[PDB]
């Protein structure tokens, strides 16, 4: 790829996609960490947040 | 979510109205012919009573 004085690799659709995706999985992966060991279960309360 | 159900369970068991009793604790005699005895004995305060006819 050749832009504004500029080259670039200008790279194979999967591997863009693929990332991607990867990011959007890792985004999932620790949103979910964090918050699985958060809450609270009481079975008679219910489930809490401290 | 089964923990929940089990609870539901015993809730509902003990919800059942099959007590059918009372504690009951009991056992503190009556005495009721002090009690007849007291209260005349306080309606007649002061009061010359005389016999049944």
């Amino acid at each position: 790829f050749v832009c504004n004085e500029n080259i670039y690799m200008a790279p194979n659709a999967y591997t863009l996609l693929a990332t991607r995706m990867l990011n959007a999985t890792y985004c999932f992966q620790k949103a979910l960490t964090k918050i699985e060991k958060f809450p609270q279960y009481n079975p008679q309360e219910g489930y809490t947040y401290p | 979510q089964l923990l929940d159900v089990s609870r539901q369970i015993k809730s509902y068991w003990l919800t059942n109205s099959l007590s059918t009793s009372f504690p009951t604790v009991d056992y503190s005699e009556p005495d009721l012919e002090k009690v007849k005895r007291t209260l005349t004995k306080l309606q007649n305060h002061l009061l010359e009573v005389s016999l049944i006819e």
